[PDB]
C-alpha cells in the first residue's frame, strides 16, 4: 500500500509544479530539453516539470529606444542628432534565437543607419528640412 | 533579476526607464525597452522622487 | 531488504541525475574530456546537435559554443587616409560560427576571445588596407556603399570547396555584416571646423 | 479605481482635482468633473503638501 | 575589520573606494585595492549618499 | 561624567576633543588631553555631524 | 506649572532664561530670575536649536 | 610479506605521483630523460616520475610588448616613435630550445628593426604617414 500512496503524491506534485501561469501581454517559447517544443499563449497552462522550460517574451508592448550623438554631415560640419525607434517583437523565437541581446544589435545598427543617412546631407538643409 | 542602485539611477538620468514601482525599499523597475529588474534602496533618498519626477518617468505606487 | 532497495533506486537516480547532459536550443555545445574529444569521429569532432544526451560522470566535464550571431564592437581606431588626415573609426562586426569543429580546433580555446582577437586584427588590417585609398569626405559621404560591403565579401573570400587559409572561412567563423558607427576627427581638426 | 502617483501629480498641476483626502500613505483624489479615484505615496515627499495647497486644492486629513 | 566614519569619508574624498553595500546599519566598503572592511553610520546623513555618487561609487543595497 | 551639550559643541568648535563614540542617543567623548566623558543630542541634529566631520574629529559607530 | 510653546520662544527672544533641559517632547526650562517651569513641543521644529545656540542658551540633554 | 607491502605501497605512490594536468591553453613537452619525444595536448596525463619529465608552454594566449626610442632619422633629426608588438608561440620545440629567454631576445630584435627602418625615412614623412 505504501508503493500506491507514494505513486499518488510523485504525481500530485508533478501535476502540482507542472502549472504555470504566463501574462496577458507576453507570450512564451517551450523548449523540452532544448528542442523548441512550441508557442505559448498567455494564461494558465501545464508543463512537464524538470523536462520543458518556458522563456517568456513580451510581444504586445511597444519598445522604445533612443539614440543621439555628434554626427559628421558633407559639409565638414558636425551636429547633435537625436532619434527615438519604436519597434516591437514578433515571431519570438527569431528574437530568442537568431541574434544575442537584440535590443543592443539594433541599437548599433541605429546609430550606423543614422551616420549613414546624415553623411549624405550638408548642415543647414537638415538644420532647416530635416524632419521629413 | 538584481541590479544596484547606482546604474539604475545613471539609466535613470539617460531616461531609459519607463515605470517604477516602490512596495518597500525595493523599486520594480521597467526599461524603455520593457525589460523588468528589481533595485534595493540603500537608504532613503530625499532627491530619488524628484529626480524621478523631472525626467518624465512613469512612478507607481503599491497597495 | 527494502531500505537495500530505496538505496539502490536512490544511488541509480543519482548516478542518472551526474549523467543526464542537456543542451539549449541556442548554442550547440560538446563533451570534453581530458584526451580523447579532440579527433572525436576520425577528423571532424562531435558535434552533439541540441537534445538529450548522456555523458560518463568523470572522465568528461560540459562545455557548451554559442552557435547564434555575436557582436564585436571595435570602441576607439586611428586610420591614415589617403590625403594623409587622421581618423577615428568606432565600428561594430557581427559574426557567426560556421563550422563548430573548425571553430574549436583552429582556435586555441573554445573561449570566445581568441576568435575574437583573430576576427579583430584581420579585420583591423582589412579595414585599414582598404581604407588608405580613400578620401575622408568619401568615407562620411558613402562608406557602406563602397568600404563595409566590400571589407565583408574580402573578409568572407580571403583575397588579398576551396578555402584560402587567409580567408576567415578557414576559421570556423564567418561574417555576415559589418557597419561604421562613427567617424570621428583628430581634435586639432574639430577645434579647427 | 487606482492612478498612478505621477499621473495624479501631472492632474493636479493642470488644476483637474479638487479635493484630496489623505490617510496615510493612500489618498482620496476627486477630480473637478466630479470622478474619485485612489492613489498611494510611493515615498516621503515633501513637495506633496506644497504643491497641493499652492494650486488651492482643498485638503483633508482622516483619524 | 572596522573603520571609523571619518575614515571613510576622506577615504571616499580620495576615490579609492569601489564598492559600498549598505545593508541598514551597517556598512560593506571595498576597495580599489580588493580590501573588504566595515563602517558605521554615526547618524542619518543626507549627504553621504549624494557625496558616494558624484564621486562614481557603486552603490549596492540589500532585502 | 556627563558634559552639558552647549559645552560640547562650544569644546568641539574649540578643537580639543580626538575622539566621539556615538551610541544613539548616547555619544562617548575623549578629549585631547584624555579625558573621558559621556554627553547627549536634545533633538537630532545633521549639523552636529557636519560640524564634527569638519573640525577633523573622529567619529565612531557601534553595532 | 505649564507654559506655552509660543511664550518659550517670544521669552527667549528676550534672552532672558538659561538653562534648557530636554527630554523628548518635554523640556525644563530655567529663567534668569530662578524661576522653573516646563514647556511642551507640539511638533518637531529644527530651527529649535538654531535658534537656542544662536542666543547663548544653554542646552543639556537626559538619558 | 612486509616486502610485498612495501611493493605495493610504492607502486601506489607511483601512480598517484604521475599523473599531472594541462589547462586548455597551454600544451606540454614531456622529454624521456635528456630527449624529448612526445608532445601532450590540453588534457589529464600521466607520465612515470623521474623517468619523464613534462614542461607545459602557453600557445593560445598572444604575447604583447612595447617598443619605444628616441631616433634619428634620414636628415639627422630626433624622433620619439613607439610600437607594440604581438605575437604568439607555435613549435614549442623551437621554443624552449633554441633560444635563452625568447622575448627578450625578441624585444632586441624589434628595437633594432625599428632603428634601421626609422632612419631610413626623412622626419615629416615619419610624421605624417608613419601609421600605415
Amino acid at each position: 500500500r505504501v508503493v500506491t500512496i507514494a505513486a499518488a503524491a510523485i504525481v500530485i506534485i508533478w501535476a502540482a509544479s507542472g502549472f504555470y501561469t504566463i501574462k496577458e501581454a507576453e507570450r512564451g517559447v517551450v523548449t523540452r530539453f532544448g528542442k523548441f517544443s512550441h508557442l505559448v499563449e498567455p494564461g494558465l497552462n501545464w508543463k512537464p516539470t524538470f523536462i520543458d522550460e518556458v522563456k517568456p517574451v513580451n510581444v504586445e508592448a511597444v519598445r522604445e529606444l533612443a539614440a543621439s550623438g555628434v554626427m559628421l554631415t558633407s559639409d565638414e560640419n558636425v551636429v547633435r542628432v537625436e532619434m527615438n525607434v519604436q519597434y516591437r517583437v514578433t515571431n519570438p523565437e527569431k528574437y530568442l534565437y537568431s541574434v544575442t541581446s537584440p535590443d543592443d544589435s539594433l541599437r548599433q545598427a541605429t546609430d550606423s543607419a543614422l551616420r549613414g543617412v546624415i553623411g549624405k546631407y550638408t548642415m543647414d538643409r537638415i538644420l532647416t528640412e530635416g524632419r521629413t | 533579476r538584481k541590479v544596484d542602485y547606482s546604474t539604475f539611477l545613471q539609466e535613470v538620468n539617460n531616461d531609459q526607464v519607463r515605470e517604477a514601482r516602490i512596495n518597500g525599499r525595493e523599486i520594480n523597475v521597467t526599461k524603455k525597452d520593457s525589460n523588468r529588474y528589481t533595485t534595493y534602496i540603500p537608504v532613503q533618498d530625499p532627491k530619488l522622487l524628484d529626480n524621478l519626477l523631472t525626467k518624465n518617468v512613469k512612478v507607481v505606487g503599491e497597495p | 531488504m527494502r531500505k537495500s532497495v530505496i538505496a539502490i533506486i536512490i544511488i541509480v537516480l543519482v548516478v542518472l541525475y551526474m549523467s543526464v547532459f542537456v543542451v539549449k536550443e541556442g548554442e550547440r555545445g560538446i563533451t570534453l574530456r581530458f584526451g580523447k574529444v579532440l579527433r572525436d569521429d576520425d577528423n571532424k569532432p562531435l558535434v552533439y546537435e541540441p537534445g538529450l544526451h548522456f555523458k560518463i560522470p568523470f572522465i568528461e566535464t560540459v562545455k557548451m559554443l554559442d552557435a547564434r550571431i555575436q557582436t564585436m564592437d571595435n570602441q576607439a581606431d586611428r586610420f591614415v587616409t589617403k590625403e594623409k588626415k587622421d581618423l577615428i573609426v568606432d565600428s561594430y562586426i557581427k559574426w557567426r560560427i560556421s563550422d563548430f569543429s573548425r571553430y574549436y580546433l583552429a582556435t586555441g580555446g573554445g573561449d570566445i576571445s581568441q576568435a575574437e582577437v583573430l576576427l579583430k586584427r584581420k579585420f583591423s588590417d582589412r579595414l585599414r588596407s582598404e581604407i588608405g585609398r580613400l578620401d575622408v569626405k568619401d568615407i562620411v559621404t558613402d562608406s557602406r556603399g563602397r568600404l563595409t560591403l566590400e571589407v565583408r565579401d574580402a573578409l568572407n573570400s580571403g583575397s588579398a570547396p576551396v578555402i584560402n587559409p587567409n580567408s576567415m572561412a578557414a576559421l570556423g567563423i564567418e561574417v555576415v555584416d559589418v557597419r561604421i558607427k562613427q567617424i570621428n576627427l583628430p581634435t586639432e581638426v574639430s577645434e579647427a571646423i
